[PDB]
């Protein structure tokens, strides 16, 4: 490294060598902090969890119980150990806490002061987080899998919302209109996910082994649906074009937007061209899931390259995102792993998972 | 609408009249019968189809074509007191050297208005589904080219629905509609973009029968569609509960996520 500051400060490099050198050290020598805890609020698993996207400094997390923990990830104690106490949460005692499974929540972009959850109670309640009091509910005929806000629509603030209908449903927190619906899945919508890029491109993924991306503007159906050969086995679509030979119950686009990443039930993870649905013929090898529900995994951002963070079992598996190569195994809990969440300021990975535990990776030295 | 454009469009003066016409001694009596007649009570007990009855009723208060009765042919004028209204209405008019524009939910009912016009020595051109549709725009562009042609028969079903009738100047709805659409496209015939003369809507009613009862429909229908089109602030049809009694006669004496929690909460308190 010597070398990187002595580069960084004479100029030989861009500093911002530098800091995506750096911050990919930092990736690959993610280890269980020993030295960081967060604290046990749930007593079923978590499904979900969410970082903030302005200052990182929140988590939230929805139990199988059905509460929301809302944790504080800055060590304000003047410790080297601390553990990240939990601010508020949407307790057993709460009037409008969930029934049932808290399967998603979501930090409202552009703004901490809301954020949403669905569950399987079949509700998506939206929350006021200073007062933590619903400001709205859009109830579902049907269970929700998945919901997901567009990290980048200053213009729309539309959730879409999979639910095992096979129907993907549009609701607009601007005047609530729960109504519009995309149409052309056939069995439950595992996954669902805005492009990081594209204010109006969601691609959701379904049990049908299928993934489409849409153009919510569009009044015309999918633009594309992902397909694994890209075409050598062609057929008239009706029941071709499935992205994966299984369940396909998890999506990521990566960082900048130009690729997508799904996993289903056929134990492969595949990179996908999010411009044409091209498939990119990345191997990732085995990629053991067999989550019934969403499963939740992140990408790594700001770093020289890209990793993948995927939920294998009791483990977190590294991949790098464009060749392949499986960085390392993370091993630290004790039953599957629902969820990790990346924390992209300082290359932390939150995971939650069915023993009730959310597990810090923080980078060694 | 036309009144977000109408100062920067200048349309002429628009009026709409109802006149809640009375029914005439005979038209009275064949009223009153069929509404106590066994078929109407037979209706009301639901052993078959509500539309029958409401054909006969509609047809009862438009002329006694239920029967008919030298000067008493068949569709004659002073039988009916809706034909006595138009007939006073078509003798001021054609005294005004004005452009009238009568228009019939039916179409029989306007074989026997055309032949009152012959009756009179008003000059008509009558235009419904049967009219070839080939002589069509012709038999428009006719009628709007010279004033000539005095009043002009229609059917709302082809008499509405895209046709320009700037010519004429008077506008009368003879006969109501279960559906309000079809007297507004018919009124608005007249006043559209180069209407360069003042016109009325008149709508002839019978009151107490079966046609206001309809009116009571198509009123609640436009309320309905102005809660959901113009503002949805509109008053609630207070006059009438809307319950098949309609057989009656009872005539004249980024968003930073605050803004979004408060529309939030506006919505939800409700």
């Amino acid at each position: 490294m010597l070398g990187f500051l002595s580069a960084r400060q004479t100029g030989l490099e861009d500093p911002l060598r530098l800091r995506r050198a750096e911050s990919t050290r930092r990736v690959l020598g993610l280890e269980l902090n020993k030295d960081r805890d967060v604290e046990r609020i749930h007593g079923g698993g978590i499904n979900t969890l969410d970082i903030e996207p302005v200052e990182g400094r929140y988590m939230l997390s929805g139990g199988s119980d059905g509460v929301i923990v809302l944790y504080d990830l800055e060590n304000s104690s003047r410790q080297s150990y601390y553990t990240c106490k939990a601010v508020c949460s949407i307790g057993r005692d709460h009037p409008d806490v969930h029934r049932y499974s808290v399967e998603t929540v979501q930090w409202y972009p552009h703004d901490t002061g809301m954020f949403t959850s669905s569950s399987f109670d079949k509700t998506l309640k939206v929350w006021d987080t200073n007062t933590l009091q619903t400001a709205d509910v859009f109830n579902f005929e049907e269970t929700v899998y998945s919901h997901h806000m567009s990290p980048v629509s200053t213009k729309h603030c539309l959730v879409a919302v999979g639910t095992r209908g096979p129907k993907v449903q549009l609701c607009d927190l601007k005047s609530g209109s729960c109504s519009h619906i995309l149409q052309g899945h056939r069995q439950e919508i595992l996954a669902v996910s805005w492009s990081p890029r594209y204010d109006y491109i969601l691609a959701t993924a379904s049990a049908d082994s299928r993934v489409k991306l849409w153009d919510v503007r569009r009044a015309s159906g999918c633009l594309i649906t992902l397909d694994q050969h890209n075409g050598k086995k062609s057929q008239a679509v009706e029941s071709a074009n499935t992205a994966h030979n299984g369940k396909v119950n998890g999506l990521c686009f990566t960082s900048d937007g130009l690729h997508l990443l799904t996993v289903g039930t056929d134990n492969r993870m595949r990179l996908w061209n999010s411009s044409n649905g091209e498939n990119t013929l990345v191997n990732y090898g085995k990629v053991c899931n067999n989550s019934k529900k969403g499963l939740k995994f992140t990408v790594s951002c700001g770093c020289s390259s890209e990793f993948v963070f995927v939920p294998y079992g009791s483990t977190i598996a590294v991949y790098t995102v464009y060749s392949g190569e499986q960085i390392t195994m993370l091993k630290g809990h004790y039953k599957t792993v629902d969820c990790c969440v990346f924390q992209s300021n300082f290359q932390e990975l939150y995971s939650g998972s069915r023993d009730c535990n959310i597990l810090a990776w923080v980078p060694s030295l | 609408m036309k009144s977000d454009v109408k100062m920067s469009l200048s349309l002429p003066d628009k009026n709409e009249q109802v006149l809640f016409c009375r029914l005439t001694d005979e038209q009275h009596k064949v009223y009153q019968n069929f509404v106590d007649s066994k078929e109407v009570y037979r209706i009301l007990n639901g052993e078959m189809q509500i539309f029958s009855g409401l054909i006969a009723l509609r047809k009862i208060c438009n002329h006694p074509d239920l029967f008919s009765g030298e000067e008493d042919q068949f569709g004659y004028w002073k039988r009916s007191g809706k034909m006595i209204v138009v007939e006073s209405l078509l003798k001021i008019w054609h005294k005004q050297g004005q452009r009238v524009l009568l228009f019939s939910q039916s179409r029989q009912m306007l074989d026997i208005l055309e032949v009152f016009l012959r009756a009179q020595k008003y000059t008509y051109l009558k235009m419904d589904g049967t009219t070839t549709i080939a002589s069509r725009q012709p038999l428009i562009t006719r009628y709007n080219e010279d004033t000539s042609i005095f009043v002009f028969l229609l059917t709302t079903r082809v008499g509405g629905l895209g046709v320009n009738l700037t010519g004429a100047n008077r506008v009368v709805i003879y006969d109501p509609d279960w559906n309000p659409s079809t007297d507004t496209q018919a009124r608005e015939r007249a006043w559209r973009i180069g209407q360069k003369k003042q016109v009325t809507v008149y709508r002839l009613l019978t009151a107490g029968t079966i046609e206001e009862k309809i009116y009571h429909r198509q009123i609640f229908k436009q309320f309905l569609t102005n809660r959901v089109l113009k503002d949805p602030k509109q008053r609630r049809f207070f006059k009438s509960n809307d319950l098949y009694e309609l057989f009656t006669l009872t005539s004249p004496d980024p968003l930073a996520s605050s803004s979004l929690l408060a529309k939030m909460r506006a919505r939800n308190h409700l």
